[PDB]
């Protein structure tokens, strides 16, 4: 909602929906006719409006790919990745050192 | 009217299915083209944080408007059925004229 509105919305389908693609193409083209261009327009308008939602969904797909704790991870804001089936032995062979580890360091 | 009875039909004709309320579309339960029954549910919104499903009026095959995903307004158009149409046919014919105008009273 913040940085891909609907405009960049439209300039990503620009460069992906075929039909899309070859509508936007064909106006291109200098002076084809007034009939045409109308005509063309009005295609553009009816299939850019028809494919926001799906795009929509692909824009939130994309931010998500943002959100993932591999990101996390690379910048060093957790200290691991873990599995769930297996997280019971982690946190306890982990939560046994820490214990020990703060016996000692209060030595 | 005075001692004269006139009937006007509020149309509820087109069989087109609508929302109830504003709120969001999470998903629609059966398959697009596929056949409803009158009670079964056809879709599930969400306003309030609180879910809501949509039951059908009318036996018929459904096909949706709305993409799953979508802001729904009350009174909207969600989803048309195709029925055997018993009656009720193309009951518009909009009238487009003129109110009688004679008086003003505009001294």
């Amino acid at each position: 909602e913040i940085k891909f509105r609907r405009k960049d919305l439209v300039k990503t389908m620009r460069r992906v929906d075929p039909v899309y693609i070859h509508l936007a193409e064909r106006l291109g083209t200098p002076e084809l006719s007034t009939a045409e261009r109308k005509e063309l327009e009005n295609k553009l308008k009816e299939r850019e409006e028809f494919l926001i939602p799906i795009y929509h969904q692909v824009a939130v797909q994309f931010a998500d790919l943002h959100d993932t704790p591999g990101r996390m991870q690379e910048k060093g804001v957790i200290s691991d990745i873990l599995d769930w089936k297996t997280s019971r032995t982690f946190f306890y062979w982990r939560l046994r050192r820490l214990l020990l580890e703060d016996l000692v360091k209060k030595k | 009217i005075g001692n004269k009875t006139c009937v006007f039909e509020k149309e509820n004709d087109p069989s087109v299915m609508r929302s109830p309320s504003a709120g969001k579309l999470i998903q629609y339960i059966v398959e697009d083209g596929g056949h409803v029954f009158a009670g079964q549910c056809y879709a599930e919104i969400e306003v309030m944080k609180m879910v809501m499903t949509l039951t059908a009026v009318e036996s018929g095959c459904i096909h949706y408007v709305k993409r799953p995903g979508a802001a729904l307004d009350p009174g909207c158009v969600l989803a048309k059925m195709q029925l055997d149409n018993p009656s009720k046919v193309q009951q518009a014919e909009l009238h487009t004229g003129s109110l009688p105008r004679i008086q003003s009273t505009a001294l």
